[PDB]
């Protein structure tokens, strides 16, 4: 379902847009361990994006959002043909 | 003590997103849709999946807090056009249909006049 | 634990996605911009179906696929012939097909190679290298005017058939990929044609080469070294093929895969013949295909 | 099938920007049992095709 | 509220 | 001999315009060389040039390439030429490849070579024109549709087994291992 | 104020950090980095090295693998139509074009006459003088094919393929069409010379290479069935090869 | 790994052409690689003799 779902996405995008808002790096120098519990919240975006990897399997993100993006298309030309021809 | 809130916060947000992901990734790209059979049914899934990894992918990106997040921006008003496009396609399908059932009420009254 | 299925129904002869079904006889249109091709026929505008089938519009094209028929050959194909006859330096070879493919005399692997050329006392044995009814794997060059077409073995990889066993299927159900050699674990191969001729056999060191002597390509030999645990192997993965066939599947190499590990239900291998069972199993990977992909 | 041996005259042409796609993919769809032959004007890199020849059909390649 | 504007806007930030 | 040459056209063919034309010229043992030409205007002359009827040739550079038809003396007009963007001083290789048509290899004694030029060149550019050097020779592939459709109808091979083993990437092969020296330098200075 | 506060750990935790220059940790330092530098600069050279791998035509080739899947001639699964087994025997011409032409089928109110002239429009390069614009059933038809390879090459333009799609079109060379449409009509090849300057084996270098077309034209409804068009395609054949063009060679 | 003795040794058993004057050392060089039967690449120019090898190996080939 779209509006529940992405009502979910936009509440983690406002919080991915809160995450790196504040300085990080202060306590990156105040300890390892914050940028490791930072590098630990980066390993969940290590699994999190791979999820969709995972549904295909930055130059590897680069080819495939046009693969992405090459099935949106064959849609609407298909959907010209049912549509202005309807 | 700054950090304290957020970062537990923020992750707490991916702890209640990362079920979401799941469901969404439960069935594949290919089973997602050839359980579907109109195109219709087929259109946003191809885009919400690429939605939420735009976004996905904004996020991670900030998260190497590397300055530059243009070619992810670059791709992000591309998958707004595309989203742009049938919605307003979607638009002219109702009316073909709002303004044909006009047509309906109309031509009966016609002899009723 | 039984012998024969005897179930019994007395007194009858017998038990008793949208797009356009079209019969013969029937009009399609009349708008004169359509192009008229494959079950079509015509009066200058009347657009005239001639099979049992679909109706193909593409882009201006209009044409009839039919449902029913035999294998159409085409070129490029990955199949599998039984030799039919030997003629002057041709030979007839089934395809299951309308017609017979055909052969050319130097059309083949010579063992040797290519150092060994041409000679005319090559058709003084053309009964040396090929017989009768015998399997292999061919490659379809390219047709004639009517559409009965020809075969060669541009490989190593194509060539007659041994350490195994055949099987056949309606050529509907075998599904196009970019690939057709296929190597299943229990160490043997399926060689499936798409003309729903199958060939199992025993895999190679040339089937282990794909994926990492010469002079037996006209023997009636096999490996000698044959277990049962190879034999009764062959079996499992044999009914199965008559299973999706029984139940109407497009056939996926993992589907395959997929019939045999639930096919370890049942360890009788003899018990693979049940019309409720395959449809069972048929039946579980239906449901099995409604959770992955 | 009963060829071992390809004269091939006019080499060079691989460096037609028009045409040297057929020349240089013709020879890479060669069964390496053939035996071949190559002539053209002299070039000062002649080797390099040598060297590039020998990996792709596996056998030895005089200059 | 065109559900890219909250790619557009400036955080809350410290 | 040259009748019997237009005796394979038919009469109506045997008075086309052109050939009327050129007749008295090919009279006058002159002949012209380049593609604009009948076919059967094209083979006629360079028999009667290799049968030396026709001491002169007005040629261009198919005939630089069309062999088998020897000769003694060869004339450089025009020394710049056009490469499809610039009527440029013609590079070494190209004027070597043009250079050895002259020079009958039992019969003449020599090869005259004799170059019309109009312009105070430089020095090294008359050298890099005729002490000249032999030109690289290097892949130029590309793609082509056609070629992507047999490989896929074909099934044994790919498109993408061609790139593997093509020659465009040998630029890409070369001065790696070197390079990878220089690593098995740095992985061990490390 | 609060932005220097980063320097305020850096005043406290330099100095409070053991043997913050004890053990000649300074030079120590630059032990640890003659290390580091070593540390960094293998892995530049060795991402140079591993960017120094691939083939870099595949982007390229990935480009063209949406293409004919854009057109339709192969499915993502990359298993070639019929629409993409049309051209298997047309290397002659634009094979990208030649598919959609027919697949557009504007040649059933084609004449042999008229379609040849639009056949002109592929099999010859070279730029020369303006023609006229020329009778309009065959400029319509003309006017018709433009329209169908605009929409491809937008597409090759949303293919990130750079071809300018203007560019593109005059590609296509529709000045002969005259000359085609009279050699048709049984023209004398002497009245036709006068209708251009390009010279006359250059006239039969796109007449012998037309042949090679039509004759893969003949290949087509063979494969599809267009029982009107093989009427029509070898009524072209007959129009065009004859006197003239049955030039052959001395040598041989 | 590739076994090889050298072709400047190699003592062509058999002229496949005979030929009437006396042919050039790498026309002797290039008609011993074909009569060993390796490839060769051979880069002249076209007045040097290059023909005179392309006309060896089609006996070679013939016989």
């Amino acid at each position: 379902n779209p509006d529940v779902l992405l009502s979910r996405v936009i509440n983690v995008v406002r919080a991915a847009s809160s995450l790196a808002s504040q300085d990080v790096d202060f306590y990156k120098n105040l300890d390892r361990g914050f940028s490791k519990d930072l590098k630990s919240k980066a390993d969940k975006l290590a699994d999190m994006a791979n999820e969709i990897i995972l549904s295909i399997d930055w130059n590897n993100f680069g080819n495939i959002m046009d693969n992405l993006l090459e099935m949106s298309d064959h849609s609407l030309d298909k959907l010209n043909c049912a549509i202005n021809s309807k | 003590e700054k950090i304290k809130p957020y970062v537990r916060s923020f992750s707490k947000a991916l702890d209640e997103l990362k079920p979401e992901i799941e469901k969404l990734t439960s069935k594949s790209l290919d089973e997602q849709l050839l359980l579907l059979s109109d195109e219709r049914a087929k259109l946003e899934l191809i885009n919400r999946y690429a939605y939420v990894l735009s976004s996905l992918m904004f996020a991670n990106m900030k998260v190497l807090g590397v300055k530059d997040m243009s070619p992810i921006l670059g791709e992000l008003k591309r998958v707004k056009s595309y989203m742009d496009k049938a919605k307003q396609y979607d638009n002219r399908i109702t009316k073909s249909n709002e303004k044909s059932q006009a047509e309906q009420e109309k031509a009966k009254n016609i002899i009723s006049n | 634990s039984e012998v024969i299925t005897i179930t019994k129904r007395n007194g009858a002869f017998q038990n008793s996605s949208d797009s356009q079904i079209v019969t013969p006889g029937e009009l399609v249109t009349d708008d004169p911009i359509w192009m008229r091709g494959h079950g079509t026929y015509f009066l200058d505008n009347m657009t005239y179906s001639s099979v049992a089938g679909t109706v193909s519009r593409v882009n201006r094209l209009l044409s009839v696929i039919p449902l029913k028929g035999r294998y159409a050959p085409e070129t490029g194909d990955h199949v599998v012939g039984r030799i039919a006859e030997v003629g002057n330096k041709r030979w007839k070879v089934d395809i299951g097909g309308k017609q017979h493919a055909v052969l050319m005399l130097g059309s083949v692997n010579l063992p040797g190679g290519i150092l060994r050329r041409k000679s005319e006392s090559d058709e003084l044995q053309m009964r040396s290298f090929l017989k009768e009814g015998d399997l292999l794997n061919a490659e379809v060059q390219s047709l004639f005017q009517d559409g009965s077409a020809s075969l060669h073995t541009r490989s190593l990889k194509y060539g007659k058939l041994r350490n195994g066993m055949f099987c056949q299927v309606p050529s509907s159900l075998i599904v196009r990929a970019k690939n057709h050699t296929h190597n299943l674990p229990g160490n043997i191969t399926v060689v499936l044609g798409v003309n729903g001729y199958i060939w199992l056999r025993k895999t190679s060191q040339m089937d282990l080469a794909r994926d990492t002597s010469s002079w037996q390509i006209y023997s009636d030999e096999n490996d000698p070294s044959i277990s049962n645990n190879i034999r009764q192997a062959i079996c499992r993965y044999a009914n199965v093929i008559k299973a999706l066939a029984f139940c109407e599947i497009g056939i996926t190499q993992q589907r395959i895969v997929s019939a045999y590990e639930a096919s370890m239900v049942y360890s009788n291998v003899g018990e693979l013949i049940e019309k409720n069972v395959m449809e069972s199993i048929g039946s579980d990977i239906l449901t099995a295909e409604k959770m992955r992909g | 099938r009963e060829v071992a041996w390809v004269i091939f005259d006019e080499v060079h042409y691989m460096r037609d920007k028009e045409r040297g796609v057929v020349w240089e993919e013709t020879i890479i769809l060669l069964p390496d049992k053939v035996r071949y032959v190559f002539l053209s004007a002299t070039i000062p890199n002649a080797m390099e095709f040598a060297e590039w020849i020998c990996k792709i059909h596996s056998q030895p390649c005089h200059i | 509220t065109d559900l890219f504007d909250v790619f557009e806007e400036t955080p809350v930030e410290l | 001999i040259f009748n019997n040459a237009i005796a394979l056209l038919p009469e109506t063919d045997r008075e086309l315009p052109q050939i009327k034309h050129i007749l008295p010229l090919l009279r006058r043992g002159i002949g012209i060389h380049h593609s604009g030409l009948l076919p059967i205007l094209k083979e006629v002359i360079e028999i009667l040039f290799q049968e030396g009827f026709l001491k002169v040739l007005f040629a261009t550079e198919t005939f630089s390439i069309g062999l088998n038809m020897p000769a003694k003396t060869v004339v450089f007009t025009s020394v710049r030429k056009w490469d499809g963007q610039q009527f440029r001083w013609v590079s070494g290789g190209e004027y070597i490849q043009m250079s050895g048509r002259a020079g009958r290899r039992g019969l003449d004694d020599r090869g005259i070579v004799i170059m019309m030029i109009d312009e105070k060149m430089e020095p090294q550019v008359a050298k890099g024109m005729v002490k000249g050097q032999a030109d690289r020779l290097d892949s130029a592939f590309h793609l082509g549709y056609n070629m992507i459709l047999n490989l896929m109808r074909v099934e044994g091979i790919s498109p993408e087994f061609m790139l593997e083993h093509s020659f465009f990437q040998f630029q890409n092969v070369i001065s790696v291992p070197v390079m990878e020296k220089k690593l098995a330098e740095l992985k061990k200075d490390f | 104020l609060k932005l220097m506060k980063k320097i305020d750990v850096l005043n406290t935790k330099l100095s409070s950090n053991p043997l913050t220059n004890s053990m000649r940790l300074e030079e120590l330092y630059g032990k640890y980095s003659r290390k580091h530098d070593l540390h960094e600069d293998m892995k530049q050279l060795k991402r140079k090295i591993s960017e120094s791998q691939a083939v870099i035509q595949l982007d390229d080739l990935r480009r063209r693998k949406r293409v004919l899947r854009r057109l339709g001639f192969c499915t993502p699964n990359d298993i070639i139509e019929l629409k993409g087994r049309v051209a298997c025997e047309i290397s002659s011409g634009d094979e990208l074009l030649l598919t959609e032409l027919i697949f557009n089928g504007n040649f059933n109110e084609l004449k042999p006459e008229q379609a040849a002239a639009l056949l002109s429009c592929f099999a010859f390069q070279e730029r020369c003088k303006e023609a006229p614009r020329l009778k309009p059933e065959l400029a319509e038809p003309l006017k018709a094919m433009r329209e169908i390879a605009a929409k491809i090459a937008k597409i090759m333009k949303d293919s990130k393929i750079e071809v300018v799609e203007k560019d593109y079109v005059e590609s296509f060379r529709h000045e002969l069409m005259e000359v085609v449409y009279e050699w048709c009509r049984g023209a004398t090849f002497t009245q036709i010379c006068k209708m251009t300057d390009v010279y006359e084996g250059s006239l039969i270098r796109m007449f012998k290479r037309l042949e090679e077309l039509v004759k893969e034209l003949v290949d087509v409804a063979n494969t599809i069935g267009n029982s009107s068009l093989k009427e029509k395609m070898e009524a072209v054949l007959k129009l065009i090869h004859r006197d003239i063009v049955s030039a052959g060679s001395l040598y041989l | 790994n590739y076994d090889y003795t050298p072709i400047a040794e190699h003592k062509r058993v058999n002229e496949a052409r005979t030929y009437p004057f006396t042919l050039d050392p790498f026309q002797d060089t290039a008609i011993s690689c074909i009569d060993r039967g390796e490839s060769v690449l051979v880069s002249a120019h076209t007045s040097a003799g290059k023909t005179v090898v392309a006309e060896y190996a089609i006996a070679q080939s013939l016989k």
